[PDB]
């Protein structure tokens, strides 16, 4: 890594009103070495974990250097999924994510007409959609290679060097990856000239008490909430009607609870973070699949009600750090979670 | 010959789903004291079918109120309702707990004012009635959403019943619960498009890293296939659809074809496509 | 090892199971079939004055229908056989079914407990005990009401259940209450729209449907047509429209002179899916939508035909309202609407 110098504060890079408003909806990852370096027309090059900070980083300088008065963003990704939510957290702040499924017809009519705004999408499918000059190359100044690495072993090679022999010199080229195997480098030196090399890798108690019927575990979650007592706590459950079940049976009992499913959408989904925060909700119960948007920092307590399924995703629930996790366990879910504890050596200890 | 002039009038409204076409017929039709009658049938009706009717009788008795009848004639119908669960929860189990989904939805709709639940206080002693209430009151706290009942229904959109899907398939791969995932199958009551159940999971693997999704996914359809909760016919489709939009899946998923053979492959091993359209599978 | 045996498609002349449990699986609906009827009314001693088979159906309707089907069968024989269905008239119900303790019994597993709990009803000679539909059984909860009543028959009693998909919980049955059952399957043809050609009529308006029908009788030059309207008072409007354009046109609303217009001599008949339901739709070879659907699984239930036991035409007529969803049903059955031409 060769440029260490950062930009810690709000406001160095004089920017723009059109930007504080979603800021608003302390920049320390990747996105202080890298604030200011392309929000003029740099090509960059970072090694960085994608958390929701290195996928923010970006996005905020292709907003920044718009013009909303002509598409001009080029963003591609390993994945169809990431690509949204990309498209989600971009539209966020004021861009068109690429589907491919049984509806393409509506959609590509879509974007003959009047459509090309700012886009997202996998090599593959955007390539096809440049060919088929339903996506025009013309000024596009920027070109973004989100998880290159993974784009990469995807097989997405050819697409990703074709799709730049069919834009100008002039673009603006950033790559973004965790890890840089040959054919990584390979493209920072075919596609950049003399790029920023930037570098920010390497980037809480546990317990389970052991109710012995499943039915205990209600009751064994009303006997920690007089013990808890807190005005925050997060309950993960694993489906959309458990968590039904559980929110009425808290009410049936007279405690007061916050509840969220997923069919609720984005609209009143958040009107409970903002009230969360202000220890208003006392507890919420959970999927974490709708953890799509959720803050697992101001949470100092989180019961896994039921225990995650994937490793990788109890890592996504458990969330300066501070926080305790209380797992429940049946006689039959035993035999399964000193499985957990194989993955991970730091250790889950008796109630 | 009360019943029998009402029942197919809200049978058919239950096909059509048009409550002006049912108002009208009301209307002409001049009932007056039996205006109570109504809401007491279609309750009773919609107790014997799925979730979508039970749906489509709230929706009818908020617009029936204000222009066919009163709160008045409503609040009657439940206050009977509810003189009934003893007999209604002989072929309706769940009788109780769903005519308190009723009650709790028709205060949410003002067509029971809002004293309707306490203007019940200290007098039950029967023990399903105050379940109901009881039912009602928890579900009415807690709503300081859309609906009690589901959205499922053939009078559903394409798109929802598509987020609906999703919902489920992303649902399961977090859960590991099968059985969870058969349930919302049938309460989407739209059996003949579980090809895009089929369909959507295969596209899952199709995009997916590792043998988790690929497993999970191969364990679900065989369980479906096992109890034919999917008919053969509606797996076949889903296949077929893959099979003819293996092209488009590639340019999002270059190595598709690879992982599609080799799932398409694992089906037909653990016996629930046939070879006709496991040998119907693009090659590379 | 696990036999089966293994039966296609629906069509006393029919076999008859004596003794052996039988898990069968069958389309729903089964019971409200005439080989239903026949299976259980041979097996009745017709003068023991007592009930002999029970039938467990998931809902009051179902149960009727069944009991309506084995009666039309039955009066001949001079068996009896009553649908519990509780109402303003248990009293007579229940002073009946003492009274005349009929031979075959049909309701729901809750009043069916109900009636057998309060002895209004005897076990003693119940020599068959048929759960029809069992997974909708399960599903609304009968299933402690099932046990039950499972509990209070003899141990030699046949055990059938019917069911069109076999979860786990219908299993459990099975394993609790059967001696050694004979699994039988018993495939019918899916409903498919392959092998019928779907056009459609983009006209405007409402207004516009009555004459683009008329058209379409003289172009087409048709003997025989189904078709579809959403209500009956349209349904009734549209067969007056038609005297006074004068067509051979009879609108559906008795069971004689009703399958005597099943195949008046090449008719054309009007309409609601509810009352089609009482009708063979799928021997006729033209279908016409007047309405479409509101209710997309309403589609195949009007156009649909049997994968090989029926092949027909469908006509579509939309409206700007309209069309979204007409392409909403395209999408949903994986299917093509095309544009009818002239040619």
């Amino acid at each position: 890594s060769n440029w260490n110098e950062i930009v810690d504060s709000f406001d160095d890079m004089n920017l723009s009103e059109s930007l504080l408003r979603g800021i608003y909806a302390k920049p320390s990852a990747i996105q202080q070495r890298a604030i200011l370096p392309c929000i003029k027309g740099y090509d960059v090059i970072a090694q960085a974990q994608s958390g929701t900070g290195k996928t923010a980083t970006f996005a905020i300088s292709i907003l920044q250097q718009i013009e909303l008065d002509l598409t001009q963003a080029l963003v591609l990704a390993p994945t169809r999924e990431l690509a949204q939510q990309i498209q989600k957290v971009v539209m966020a702040l004021g861009c068109h994510a690429c589907i491919g499924g049984t509806n393409v017809r509506a959609e590509v009519q879509k974007l003959q007409m009047e459509a090309p705004h700012i886009i997202v999408g996998t090599p593959g499918r955007v390539f096809d959609m440049l060919n088929r000059r339903y996506l025009s190359p013309k000024y596009i100044k920027m070109f973004v290679l989100d998880e290159a690495d993974e784009m990469l072993s995807r097989g997405f090679k050819d697409q990703i060097y074709d799709i730049f022999q069919k834009l100008n010199s002039n673009t603006q080229v950033v790559l973004l990856s965790a890890t840089m195997p040959s054919d990584v480098l390979e493209v920072t030196k075919k596609f950049m000239r003399d790029p920023i090399r930037i570098l920010v890798k390497k980037e809480i108690r546990q317990f389970y008490i052991n109710v012995e019927r499943e039915e205990w575990k209600l009751d064994t979650l009303c006997d920690l909430y007089e013990t808890l007592t807190i005005t925050q706590a997060v309950i993960f459950i694993n489906t959309r009607r458990k968590v039904d079940w559980l929110t009425e049976k808290m009410h049936a009992r007279d405690f007061t609870v916050s509840a969220m499913h997923g069919d609720m959408d984005q609209k009143e989904r958040d009107v409970i973070m903002r009230e969360f925060r202000s220890g208003s909700s006392r507890v919420l119960i959970t999927t974490d699949l709708l953890a799509r948007g959720i803050d697992v920092q101001q949470v100092s307590l989180v019961i896994n009600y039921d225990l995650p399924t994937n490793r990788e995703n109890y890592i996504h629930r458990i969330g300066g750090r501070k926080g305790v996790a209380i797992n429940m366990v049946t006689e039959e879910d035993k035999r399964t979670l000193r499985d957990i504890e194989t993955f991970y050596n730091t250790s889950i200890e008796e109630m | 010959a009360f019943e029998k002039t009402l029942t197919p009038i809200i049978q058919e409204y239950f096909e059509h789903g048009d409550t002006n076409e049912v108002a009208e017929m009301l209307r002409d039709l001049n009932l007056g004291e039996m205006k109570s009658g109504v809401p007491v049938l279609a309750v009773s009706l919609a107790l014997e079918g799925k979730a979508s009717h039970r749906e489509m009788t709230s929706k009818l008795l908020s617009d029936l109120c204000g222009t066919v009848m009163s709160t008045t004639d409503v609040e009657k119908s439940f206050d009977k309702l509810l003189k009934d669960l003893p007999e209604l929860a002989l072929d309706t189990p769940r009788a109780p707990q769903l005519v308190g989904q009723f009650i709790a939805r028709a205060v949410g709709d003002g067509i029971l004012c809002n004293t309707y639940i306490d203007s019940y206080k200290g007098t039950v002693d029967c023990v399903q009635a105050r379940a109901a209430l009881d039912k009602a009151t928890v579900l009415l706290s807690m709503s300081k959403k859309d609906s009690v009942w589901g959205s499922g229904g053939g009078q559903q959109s394409v798109n929802h019943l598509v987020k609906e899907i999703d919902m489920l398939l992303k649902e399961y791969l977090l859960s590991g619960d099968i059985s969870e995932a058969e349930h919302c199958l049938k309460e989407l009551e739209v059996p003949h498009f579980h090809h895009e159940l089929v369909y959507e999971a295969i596209i899952m693997v199709l995009e997916s890293t590792g043998e988790s999704t690929f497993k999970m996914i191969l364990d679900l359809l065989k369980s479906l296939w096992k109890s034919s909760t999917i008919t053969v016919d509606q797996m076949k489709r889903g296949y077929e659809r893959i099979y003819n939009e293996i092209p488009d899946i590639n340019l999002d998923v270059p190595h598709s074809y690879s992982v599609l053979e080799r799932f398409v492959e694992e089906c037909f091993q653990a016996g629930i496509i046939s070879k006709q359209l496991r040998d119907l599978c693009p090659s590379r």
